[PDB]
This record gives structure tokens, sequence and C-alpha cells, in this order.
């Protein structure tokens, strides 16, 4: 996340690490919407072009965790995964539309003040939420900046990083890029000469863009960190999968396959 | 929706982060 | 997003 800030104790209690097992390495963002299904991007999971190809013996997530570096003895839970599923009609061979997959824990994750299920959307709070202007919040541990020079590198933080970001009109989403953009993405971040900088970066793929229904007071997750060339450029915006476009499939998951 | 959403250490304290104001707040801007 | 997309 660049120009973002420390999360406070459980400010994002639904964040989730995806681990590659061996060699163990944080792979990406990921989100918890109930005790046995965790939300993710497709592409974190299946995507040569990035070194990623994946099923669920590969991996694990960590849940409840604040620092990167530091174990949180009592706070932090690890969890394999019983299967993955990647939505059929995902395209990566061009522009990752329905940039979307589902994990399932093979045990429930127990809850706690700092491991909580974040809300998916319905047709109302979609309708009324997301508008150009409203501002969302995406989290991760990705990177703190896109470039890296001989001291200073792409930086790793140990904290959970956060940051609001406005959704952005979709022809101008559409104009600052030449990559094409499906109704199944929407784009955020502020354009130049707003003043205000922030996006996601390399690292953050999967992770939740939350917004806080004033409505019923509860968290939605209303997108998931997709893609973006490069991090933070003016005139460049973050693209985010649109999880209520793709909320039947996710249904169908769920109810086909448990928990 | 069973309980999602609501912070344990926030919503359910009735204690508010340090930024969601400015999410609300944007609302209307 | 992924380096270099
Ligand atoms: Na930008």
């Amino acid at each position: 996340i660049v120009e973002g800030s420390d999360a406070e104790i459980g400010m994002s209690p639904w964040q989730v690490m995806l681990f590659r097992k061996s060699p163990q390495e944080l792979l990406c963002g990921a989100s918890l919407i109930s005790d046995r299904w965790v939300l993710t991007a497709a592409h974190c999971l299946l995507y040569p072009p990035w070194d990623k190809n994946f099923t669920e013996n590969d991996l694990l997530v960590r849940i409840g965790k604040h620092s990167r570096t530091r174990y949180e003895a009592n706070i932090e839970k690890i969890s394999m995964l019983e299967k993955i599923y990647i939505h059929p009609r995902y395209n990566w061979r061009e522009n990752l539309d329905r940039d979307i997959a589902l994990m399932k824990l093979k045990k429930p994750v127990a809850f706690s003040d700092y491991i909580h299920p974040v809300c998916l959307p319905d047709r109302e709070t979609a309708a009324s939420l997301l508008q150009a202007g409203y501002k969302g919040r995406v989290t991760g541990w990705g990177n703190l900046k896109e470039t890296w020079t001989a001291n200073v590198g792409k930086g790793q933080p140990s904290v959970l990083q956060v940051v609001n970001l406005p959704i952005v009109e979709r022809p101008v989403c559409k104009d600052s890029t030449r990559i094409r953009i499906t109704d199944n993405m929407f784009c955020a971040g502020y354009k130049p000469d707003e003043g205000k900088r922030g996006d996601a970066c390399e690292g953050d793929s999967g992770g939740p863009f939350v917004m806080k229904s004033p409505f019923n007071n509860r968290w939605y997750q209303m997108g998931i960190v997709s893609w973006g060339e490069g991090c933070d450029r003016d005139g460049k915006y973050g693209f985010y999968t649109h999880v209520f476009r793709l909320k039947k499939w996710i249904q169908k998951v769920i109810d086909q396959f448990g928990e | 929706e069973a309980d999602c959403g609501l912070r344990p250490l926030f919503e359910k304290k009735s204690l508010e982060d340090k930024t969601e104001r400015e999410l609300l707040e944007s609302y209307i801007d | 997003x992924x380096p270099x997309f």
C-alpha cells in the first residue's frame, strides 16, 4: 500500500494473509467472509506470468495478524485449505475479468476481537455506495512504493497498511489505460491535483476494498485488489474486482460446497 | 447476515477508528 | 500490481 498508514489494532479483522507452503512465502492478501470461507483474487492462485499456479495443497493462510514479522501468540491463527475455487469464466489471457476466487478452510476459524468476517454487498448496498467520489478502504502488507533505488527498496511493511481512496467515474478509469475494462471491475484512486495520493501495490493483490454502510453501520467488501500499472502514478488508478457483480457465483460456491 | 461487518473493537464497543469519518463524509462530497 | 504489467 502506497501512502497509507498503519492499521489500528483490530481495524480490519477480516484481513487474511495467503502463503505458499514451501518454500514458505507471503503471496497475496485475502479476506474472511465466514468461519470457513476466504475471498481472494483468482490471479493470486492461477497466473503463470506472475509465477502463480497453486491448488489447496500448495497454500495456507494466517488470520488475525497485525505485524508481518512477529508471531502474535494467542491471537493469530493458521489454517490449511480444504479446497480452492476460481470463477469458471475467469479470464487471465485478457484483462483479468472476473478476477475472483474462494478458498475453503479445512476447519472453521474461531472468531475473536481480531478475527471477524466482513459482509458481502446486496443490491441496495451496491446501488447506493458504488458512486464516483465515495471512498472505500484498501488494506494489505504489499509494497510501499513501485520503485527501488540502490539504498531504498520497494519496502515491505511489518505492520498492516491502510489507505482510503475514492471510487472514480468509469469513463476516467477507461481513459487512463489501454487495457480493456469490464463491468466486473471498478477503479479507485485520487486524480492528479486532487492533491492526495495513495494506491494498492505489488503484494496487495487479493486484499479487500471495503466501505462502511452509513445505513446499517456494517463494513462491506465491495472489491478485491485486482490490477494496476505500477503503483500510485499520476493519472493511473487501481482496479478492483466488482464483488457484487459476481455475487451469483459466490453464492453458488458457498451453497454447493459448504460452511 | 449474521454479525458480519461489525468489528469487536470498534462498532461493537461504539468506538470509531481514526479514518472512518473520512469515508462517511465522502457520501456528501 | 504484478511488476511490469
Ligand atoms: Na494515481
